[PDB]
């Protein structure tokens, strides 16, 4: 139920970029803001979303711009909450203690960057970057939010995908 | 002609200064579909005059 | 039961506003104050509310003024909070979903402004001026009230019915 949800809405807010004939990452629908990573190159493989302005900023390695008016019911809904436990995700489920972002399999794939962190409504909380490989487990590089804030957490040794 | 384009260069030292101050300060405020603080809206001109 | 009730409450509370015979808007009391959007043109189907001294307001599109005695017990009951969730409405049901009004038919068509948004036990949350294309969806440029205060939300791209 909560998987079928959970694709349902990647799909219809979740788009490839196009580089060079090879996927590098994904750009998402968030609220009313495009959002993509910086160090991603590419293209959105999308006409409407290619064309818009994009506001750059490498401090937090993102880059976002203001959803045309026809995608605003397509986007998915955010939230700022982070209960420990665990959340849901494209590769399974990930593993949030002590405010770290934890892949119990070590399973992400560069190229991968892009693809939101769900919660357990389908809300998204957070936007993944990288991961770091702490032995069999893999911490997570990814951008969130506060209240108002954007925060940026990279554990040690992290590796952009 | 010297003294000139010496003032020139200064003056628009300092106006790339303030432009870019302000982009760092307000370039946060565009990744979150949050409220832009009217307290700083004042002070700090931004593009979107009425809109977020 | 609700929809009989918020129907019957219609009834009594809304006036057919007509423009060279035909009907543009609708006039509708809340508390004690009679409330038409400003934009919408024409006189209203009543002969003590025509009379009436209309003050005007160019921010809020809004044109309001004070009740007879006579018709006080003929008007709804207001408030003032908004919950998240659903609400009546004239042609269905309306969403309330992060700070905004959107209608799940996407049926808006012009000539229903003015008609009020109703709440669980029959209150009324808003006034409906126009709304905004988000492809199946539409999301309203509606008038609310804060504790003492008026506020008018426009969504990007809106046109007035």
């Amino acid at each position: 139920k909560r998987e079928r949800m959970c694709m349902k809405i990647e799909n219809d807010c979740i788009f490839e970029v196009k580089h060079e004939g090879k996927v590098t990452g994904y750009a998402c629908l968030v609220g009313d803001k495009v959002m993509k990573p910086a160090h991603v190159k590419g293209v959105i493989d999308n006409a409407d979303l290619a064309k818009l302005a994009f506001k750059k900023s490498s401090k937090y390695d993102l880059e976002c711009a203001q959803i045309p008016v026809h995608m605003r019911s397509d986007a998915s809904k955010y939230t700022h909450e982070k209960p420990e436990g665990h959340y849901n995700w494209h590769h399974g489920a990930v593993q949030y203690s002590g405010g770290r972002f934890t892949i119990p399999t070590g399973a992400g794939k560069p190229g991968d960057s892009g693809r939101p962190i769900f919660d357990n409504k389908g809300r998204v909380v957070a936007i993944v970057l990288g991961g770091a490989n702490e032995g069999s487990r893999t911490a997570l590089s990814v951008v969130t939010w506060n209240k108002d804030m954007v925060t940026r957490v990279t554990p040690e040794g992290s590796e952009e995908w | 002609v010297g003294m000139s384009l010496l003032a020139l260069i200064s003056i628009f030292a300092s106006c790339y200064m303030l432009v870019a101050a302000r982009s760092k300060c307000l370039t946060p405020y565009a990744l979150t579909p949050g409220a832009a603080v009217p307290w700083t809206l004042g002070i700090l001109c931004c593009a979107p005059r009425a809109h977020a």
